[PDB]
């Protein structure tokens, strides 16, 4: 199934993510937590970096990858140089993770950046690498019709 | 010009009060409301015959397009104003004299010297015209002191050396080679030098004749003007021995279904309608900045990246690439990424730039893959230094472990 | 629903009092308020991600920026806004063509046919490519009605064919050939059909996937937008197969001295800084052009061609080379020199276009040396008919006999 | 040749324009005096200079005989400019190159009252001919 794995979605939901960021109100401090949650995800291997997609910008070099079990539901990767992008990407995998195609392009991600109170946050951070993970998930939840 | 004053220049750009603390004018420069009244009032009239109430504003309009061409000799000291074409930009002005000059010429086997130090801008076409006509490039290597080692430049040259792509001033770096030397050695040779003065007609306009440059480009949104507009200088020898660049309008003679003639340089060498807005506005720009010695507002400029360098080397980590005291500052963080700088940074209201720069073989030569990039204009103040300094500590510290 | 109204419209546009009798249209547009203001107001502010005091207005500039390619999307019915990419000019869009799809597919003897209505733009650049690859261009004649004679082009078609190009409106008869059926034998024969739309895009914009276009190209300017901007639609499949166009910075995705691979389409076609400037203003232009029913605005532009034709008409010696009824009028007088009569009618207050019109071919087959012109925009009113009419009535008594 | 110079003179177009007021009629006058331009022939058009604007067709020619007097030749397609052209032939034909550098011709349609319309037609063929006779001027001398 997995190597180095991840937490997201499974041992880190919503509720543990709205703990966290619900009582926070100085945008510097939103900064930090997203910075220290990134630290959660860990170093994705070279050998799993070749099964995933390289979005490289100008800005920031950022990765995304998928696989899809017997279930249907969708297990996500992927990593990012960029720190506060990293946190970031964090959050959209507890989002997603574990979730169908069929539920995936029914639920907005977005949604939890709002429910969390980070969106000042994700809108500063969307041409770094934000909008390539967003629309590359969207990319691999459209492939999921194939193989019937 | 009698004695420049930093206050008296800053007062010109509207910008400056939204704008907070813009230290990235390398890539893009503020404009004077000199050049934005120039283009409001040319977009507001008429470009026909008749003019019923605003005569002199058009007669004015007028005067500053027949004028855009000398008022661009004077900056680079053009023998004549003929020499001067209008392109889009310096990728376009670079890509014409691969395609109208270098290509008719080359022969399998030749060779373009190009620094690694170069714009992609001053690279890719190179690279393109050298697989159309089995040219080859050759790369001229950085020195000890991080410039383009025009010392080796005699070793590099062998009897198949036809062209010399170099820049006056690196965009990273803000080094300038010793162009004059380099010229001597490239046309010992019998080669041609393109010279890409992006950067450097900003800051040091390079005196085409004493320096008997060939060919010589730059870009009017460096140079506190519009976007959509730039130049390239050429001798009118090389400008008569190239090809014609786009065909169509203007460009032509006579024209029939068995063939064209066209006219003689610049405008061989500019096909359809002008981008009348750029060149005007251009122009404006220029009339502008004619009424400032260039060597004090740059001496400030780079008063101010010293000043800044100075205060950030006492922070531990860190590390500048920048030559020569230059008004360019590239630097970067030991365990800090130059994207989660370059967003709090902009947080505190400090705007600046991060990543390659097009300039990618540079940077691994540097052995980095990106940096972050400060540059100073002379409408920067010391106060924009200190808050620049204040805005980094404030940033070191959230993303330090 | 929708009625549209020329009083309304007129008031947009602050040219207006003082160009006059303003009938020049398809050489250049006028520009409404909302072209004028967004330019301003690019030039009056920072490009950074600072924003002091005016954010809304950044964030506005922005918006328009990033919705530039859908709103040209939406004029054309393209079916994706990556399918649109940004020129300086219709120049540059079918010259861009000619080299980057044309040139590396043509073999000597390959045949590219072009109409004799076709402006120098859609002429040049194959003249230039022919003799580059040494194909040959071949005419496509007018038919009585001084159109391309479309039926003509079956019996034109040989095994060696491979281009078609063809003007969507002449800026000379204003006169549209029956381009369905064109592209329906071209496609038929193998062939890609290359069609100019500088004035076309204006006063009757081609649905590219009804029509099945595979190049469409046409000019800001003339679509009462800024100069420098220009646009070229392709079928995503052709603009793969395009080579790139200029190198530099944007369009390259790696590059080292052994090489370079690019980004894909449009980004693979746009090298270098892009004119910003024109985009947001051209932007600007289309959302607000959107407000109104073109078939309408249209409809009224040619009325008002005709009320001038057949009033002119009643004079001796009068020739119209008008097609389809359409807002432009071509005509001339016997025995009266069209240089003479425009600077006369200038004088008057009356501001149009005398010369050959960059399309010396359709002269000769008219079996003129030049023409006037008048063409007829939205903002026209009745009055200007008039004045039109009476100006050429003292023109001619101080010109006659 | 053309009378230009020879048997119509400065003071004869002064009697013609000076009287005159009305801007119409200053065009008709003008329009006028370019009919007694001859059409001038294909051989001698090859040795002149064709200045081939966008708006209308203009020639200048120009030799020198051994007195060093200036005899200048041209024609124009457009009407209003044979006039101007009639105008600037009477300024500088017959004179020494010395003499055409230490006047100004346009000199001559401040007298005539005519700067309002050599202004209005500058760029459809005017600008070029002046020039092209300052070039002519300039070669005059011998050599460079
Ligand atoms: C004006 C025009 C062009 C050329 O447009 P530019 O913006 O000058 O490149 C091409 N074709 C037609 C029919 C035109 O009217
Ligand atoms: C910005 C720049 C260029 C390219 O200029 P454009 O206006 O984007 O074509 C080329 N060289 C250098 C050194 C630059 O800084």
């Amino acid at each position: 199934p997995q190597f180095a794995g991840h937490p997201f979605g499974t041992t880190v939901t919503a509720e543990t993510l709205r703990n966290t960021f619900a009582p926070l109100t100085q945008w510097e401090d939103k900064y930090r937590q997203l910075i220290m949650l990134g630290k959660q995800l860990p170093a994705l291997p070279d050998e799993l970096k070749a099964q995933a997609k390289e979005i490289a910008g100008c800005e920031n070099r950022v990765w995304l990858g998928y696989t899809v079990a017997e279930n249907g539901k969708m297990h996500f990767f992927g990593d990012s140089e960029g720190r506060i992008v990293r946190g970031l990407l964090a959050v959209l995998l507890t989002a997603v993770e574990g979730k169908t195609a069929a539920e995936l392009q029914a639920q907005s991600p977005l949604a939890l950046f709002d429910e969390l109170g980070l969106r000042a946050q994700l809108s500063a951070s969307r041409s770094q690498g934000l909008n390539a993970l967003s629309e590359a998930i969207i990319a691999a939840t459209k492939q999921v019709k194939h193989h019937h | 010009m009698n004695v420049f004053n930093p206050a008296q220049f800053r007062a010109q750009f509207p910008a400056l009060q939204d704008a907070g603390v813009y230290l990235d004018s390398a890539a893009t420069a503020l404009k004077p409301e000199a050049v934005v009244e120039a283009t409001q009032q040319f977009y507001s009239l008429s470009a026909g015959n008749v003019h019923r109430s605003q005569f002199a504003e058009a007669q004015r309009l007028t005067a500053r397009y027949e004028a855009a061409r000398e008022k661009v000799a004077q900056l680079l000291n053009a023998p004549d104003d003929k020499t001067i074409v209008w392109t889009r930009g310096t990728t376009e002005s670079i890509n014409m004299v691969a395609q109208c000059y270098a290509r008719p010429r080359l022969q399998p086997g030749d060779e373009i010297i190009v620094s690694v130090a170069e714009h992609h801008a001053n690279l890719v076409p190179w690279l393109m015209v050298a697989q159309q006509t089995g040219a080859k490039v050759v790369k001229l290597p950085l020195n000890a002191q991080r410039l383009p080692d025009v010392d080796l430049l005699p070793e590099l040259i062998t009897p198949r050396s036809r062209i010399l792509a170099l820049g006056q001033m690196s965009n990273v770096t803000g080094g300038c080679p010793d162009l004059a030397r380099a010229i001597t050695f490239a046309h010992s040779a019998g080669m041609v030098v393109m010279v890409d003065g992006a950067q450097g007609a900003v800051h040091f306009p390079a005196d085409v004749q004493q320096l008997d440059i060939d060919f010589y480009a730059f870009s009017g949104h460096k140079l506190y003007g519009p976007t959509g507009i730039g130049v390239l200088y050429g001798k009118s020898e090389l400008l008569e021995a190239m090809s014609p660049w786009l065909g169509g309008g203007k460009m032509v003679h006579e024209v029939s279904f068995d063939g064209f003639t066209t006219q003689s340089a610049p405008w061989k060498l500019e096909a359809g309608t002008p981008n009348v807005a750029g060149v005007i506005g251009l122009s404006a720009a220029l009339e502008w900045l004619a009424d400032y010695d260039i060597n004090q507002a740059e001496s400030w400029s780079r008063s101010l990246a010293t000043l800044a360098e100075d205060a950030l080397a006492k922070r531990p980590g860190f590390r500048s690439f920048r030559c020569q005291d230059s008004s360019l500052l590239a630097f970067d963080f030991a365990g800090v990424h130059h994207s989660d700088m370059v967003t709090l940074l902009a947080e505190y209201g400090i705007a600046l730039r991060a990543g390659q720069h097009c300039a990618q073989p540079l940077l691994a030569e540097l052995g980095v893959t990106g940096t972050l990039r400060a540059s100073f204009a002379p409408y920067n103040t010391k106060s924009d230094v200190d808050a620049l300094v204040n805005a980094v500590d404030r940033a070191l510290e959230l993303l330090v472990d």
